[PDB]
């Protein structure tokens, strides 16, 4: 690795190889070769996207005893779970999603950015999942959700996902999966070369 | 005709050399290994004109931590350079931590080059991670007392 | 201190290079950077892409000395073979002179 | 030139207004060493003080000076666009102080390819200047392309 | 060529002399061990002209006390060093409390 | 530091290190005495040519 | 190669020192035992030096 | 000295040419100064190019 | 100097240090006799003419 962050050999001939372009970078083989370089150019935020949240409901939960809803109060909602997403400075947006048993097989989700501490508190159903005779979700597993401005970073609206989530005689509510395709800045930290030719950065 | 013998003598003695001078460091702590680089030197015929040393390349490996103990000794890890100055200005760098307080209290390993680093002003001194590398030192001069301003 | 309280002196900072091979050795276990090795990426230990600094211990050498003494062997009789093919050449060219 | 990564997190400072030796007045200090025309080392530091989020005042001084005035004006204004890159207020033109006599050098100072989004904290990507120090010759060479450097 | 071996020879006599040093000094007051420290000779050439001793390094580490019963016999804890003078004059330094 | 009467500091000589180190340090001489063995041969091989 | 041994025998010096020291003071009104911790000392390779 | 006090008596000086290859070898590993070499430039060790 | 009574200074002669320098000068020796015959290969050559 030379000066110039280019693969050369030891006499100085550059190593070629196709490019990654876009955003996420992909091997783009249509393109003729090109010498390949690895910059320490940090790494920019991205704004979620698209969120996902793969959870397992039990059947025997009782409905909430304290109405209405307060985010305050625990004993108010049925479960609580927390997904870390990213706006477009890369600022950590922590959305608590609220889950209540409101009729049989019947869970209103509320959205709650904890981040933001001008943020109110959501009063109104975000989103009511329906889970059918056995678990298999039915309806409402996809939610448009929009974050708060934090710090004058553009809010970043996603859609959130609840798909194959399931609703049966499970112990209890715990969260399976949470993913989310946002990050923050990140500095180079190492380089290697794959068995198929893929240089990655990490 | 002993274009290609000559050289190919001579690279095995690099090689040689190199793997000598690899034996005889084998206790220098900061030390990295040598290789040395071989390639061909065809030109215009096909009688392959003989060889030649491209180059030496070190082996930038972490050797193994020895508690040797004696606090001023600081081992390095993983990526990074130990940096000194000469007497004359001139930057260099080393693996090496084996340091020791000269007559002027200044950190300086065996050489005598002087460690360099983020120097702190104030009172009380903060590190001045934005000011240029200084060289540390470690002055015996009684410290001063603050009058309570705040409790 | 003797007051029950501390003072800072210094951090030592640390040095990265983008081409680890291009440093130039000059003795007594130290590098210097040159045009290959880049400019020096300066920074402090745990921090960025630096590895923490060990207390009261010491940084041996990674030359492991099976491996050099069997290179040694391997040179040594590559050595012995291009010496042969000296001696083969020396013979031709006795030959032809002694024509 | 200085590129640098700023936090979007960090609070304003609350020592206004801003003060050198008062560490809690700033977010952020730096040092740059330019060479004036006689070849005097001015050691440029430029300090960052975040004012409201999407902006952050820049103030510069010269450490090598003693004569020189202390800062009461921002030297200039950084502002981040919603996306953290830099849109305004990237480039200003910058008077050193005068030491003994020597004629005090005007350069701009360009703080281009700088970013404030989400880092570990505030950090210095590179800094860079075009001026130098008189230099006396120590070696020469002539490089695969046939051009002769003195270094 | 020779030179790197012989050096390599040199650095590895002078270790064991310096690890002879310490291992017949193991029963002597006051005595602190001593580590040789080595380094490279590279000049100009990549080639690794060899090694030399870069110098050898005490370590003062504070020994075990060892009581005797004399009354003449103290030790220095922690940091310290006893001041003593020759028949003419100069000064000297040592850690070693055997006085009568 | 403070002073301790009737006692004295002893040495701070291990002698389980200086055991190893004398191991280590003999090898080294070995292999380094083996390099000199090596380009001792090189030479005659060059010489008896 | 040798560094591991030694690391290994270190150790072991040490635990046995802090035995001894723990026995010597079996009478010593207010002392409190002492044990050592120990760690491995990867670096880099998988080999695990000490 | 024996008053503790050291005292310098000089410094040694070191000679660099344009030219080292022009230099004319006289024996004793001693070489002189030639027109070839140009006139030698004196300085301390350790500066510029010494 | 200082002196001491019932003790002798030995000799400064290390024996491996020696060694090593005679297989050197060994080699030296050699290399000049080869530049020796060498010259006479190249008069028996002119001569033979």
């Amino acid at each position: 690795l030379d000066e110039n962050r280019n693969l050369v050999n030891m006499q100085g001939m550059q190593l070629t190889g196709y490019p990654a372009t876009g955003t996420p970078p992909t091997i783009q083989q249509g393109a003729n070769p090109a010498p390949i370089t690895i910059p320490n150019t940090l790494m920019a935020a991205k704004s979620t996207t698209t969120a996902s949240m793969q959870i397992n409901l039990n059947s025997t939960d009782p409905v909430p005893s304290k109405t209405p809803f307060s985010v305050s109060d625990a004993d108010s909602y049925n479960k609580k779970g927390t997904v870390t997403v990213y706006d477009s400075q890369g600022n950590a947006h922590d959305m608590n999603v609220y889950f209540v048993k409101t009729k049989d097989n019947e869970w209103a989700v509320y959205t709650h950015d904890s981040s933001d501490p001008a943020a109110t508190a959501p009063t109104t159903a975000s989103t009511t999942l329906k889970f059918n005779e056995n678990g298999i979700l039915e309806s409402g597993g996809t939610v448009n959700i929009t974050t708060g401005t934090i710090n004058g970073a553009t809010a970043a609206t996603f859609s959130l996902s609840f798909l194959n989530s399931m609703q049966q005689n499970t112990g209890a509510n715990n969260i399976v999966a949470t993913n989310q395709n946002g990050y923050k800045p990140g500095d180079l930290v190492s380089y290697q070369i794959n068995n198929d030719g893929t240089v990655v950065g990490n | 005709s002993f274009s290609q013998a000559v050289s190919g003598l001579n690279a095995a003695a690099t090689n040689l050399d190199v793997i000598g001078n690899n034996i005889a460091n084998s206790a220098t702590y900061g030390f990295k290994s040598g290789t040395a680089s071989f390639a061909d030197m065809f030109a215009g015929s096909k009688v392959g004109l003989g060889v030649k040393v491209a180059g030496i390349t070190q082996d930038f490996t972490d050797g193994t931590t020895t508690n040797t103990g004696r606090g001023l000794d600081v081992a390095i890890s993983q990526n990074g350079f130990f940096r000194l100055v000469d007497s004359n200005g001139s930057v260099f760098y080393s693996r090496n931590g084996q340091f020791k307080l000269d007559e002027n209290r200044n950190l300086v390993n065996m050489q005598g080059m002087q460690l360099t680093g983020y120097p702190a002003t104030g009172t009380p001194p903060t590190i001045q991670q934005g000011a240029n590398p200084a060289p540390i030192t470690i002055p015996n001069t009684l410290m001063a007392a603050k009058s309570t301003t705040t409790a | 201190y003797s007051n029950e309280q501390e003072q800072v002196l210094g951090q030592i900072v640390l040095a990265n290079f983008a081409n680890n091979e291009g440093l130039a050795s000059q003795g007594d276990n130290v590098w210097a950077a040159t045009q290959a090795s880049g400019v020096a990426l300066l920074g402090t230990a745990g921090s960025g892409n630096f590895g923490k600094l060990t207390n009261g211990a010491l940084e041996a050498s990674n030359v492991d000395l099976s491996k050099e003494l069997v290179n040694m062997i391997v040179a040594q009789r590559n050595y012995q073979s291009n010496a042969q093919t000296i001696k083969t050449q020396d013979q031709i060219l006795n030959t032809l002179v002694n024509l």
